[PDB]
């Protein structure tokens, strides 16, 4: 009816415009003011968060380092009941029971693993191995060749 | 309309600003106290280092590395010729260690 490019019909309409600056001010100064404050206690949150995570890395890590002995092995072979023979290489051979990251069909011979020494426990295998054939190999030190090597 | 209950508009905006500022009153506390937890992160920084380093200094036992595994652990054969799969402590070497070179491990850990 009335316009909002001004008002129409003065003042009844033009009156209610007249009295908007006094409830204006008080909403347009709170809603910068208090989004700014949004904004600043989420940024010194974030700061604060930067510090934990650096902080708080160090004291769970204590667990990891003072642990009791480690102890590479290899599996000569499963057995059935549950239980893998394991020769540890410093060391001699035990049987003993594994975890459940791994069993008994994801393990073969010759096969190198990590031990968790809980009680010698298997814990992955390792992600290395040095083949017996390249040792003979290494040895002797070969690199590859092709038929510019004979040519001619 | 628009213009036609402008101050029917205004009152019930200005109430719900007036209360919802006050829940924000208590996010303006929060600001006021993480100033104060920032200062606290440092000092257990600071001391979480500490202990750490008693740990550093001796008596240690000196291996060998031999290869990583990750770059979180690392193998190591201690010269008791025994092997062991190790943590590899942060803010530290990681670009002479990986290639063979002796380093220090602790005795009772």
């Amino acid at each position: 009816m009335t316009a909002a490019v001004t008002s129409s019909n003065i003042v009844l309409e033009t009156h209610e415009s007249g009295i908007k600056p006094y409830f204006e001010q008080k909403i347009q100064e709170t809603e910068l003011k208090i989004r700014s404050k949004t904004e600043n206690v989420r940024r010194l949150e974030a700061q604060r968060n930067a510090l934990n995570d650096k902080v708080r890395f160090i004291k769970d890590e204590l667990r990891l380092l003072q642990e009791p002995g480690s102890y590479v092995g290899e599996v000569i072979k499963i057995v059935s009941d549950k239980k893998v023979l394991v020769k540890v290489q410093p060391e001699g051979k035990y049987i003993v029971d594994v975890a459940k990251d791994i069993n008994v069909k994801d393990l073969k011979a010759s096969q190198r693993v990590c031990l968790r020494s809980d009680s010698y426990m298997l814990h992955k295998v390792l992600e290395n191995k040095a083949d017996p054939l390249v040792s003979l190999m290494m040895v002797e030190k070969v690199p590859d060749s092709t038929y510019d090597m004979v040519g001619g | 309309n628009n213009n036609s209950a402008l101050s029917n508009v205004n009152s019930d905006i200005y109430f719900k600003l007036k209360k919802l500022e006050k829940e924000y009153e208590l996010l303006t506390l929060q600001e006021d106290y993480i100033k104060d937890e920032q200062r606290h992160l440092k000092r257990e920084l600071k001391r979480a280092q500490e202990e750490v380093k008693r740990i550093q200094s001796v008596p240690l036992v000196i291996g060998q590395f031999l290869e990583p595994i990750d770059q979180n652990t690392g193998i190591v054969s201690s010269t008791t010729g025994m092997s062991y799969v190790v943590r590899i402590l942060s803010t530290l070497d990681r670009e002479l260690l990986k290639p063979s070179m002796s380093v220090a491990l602790h005795r009772h850990s």
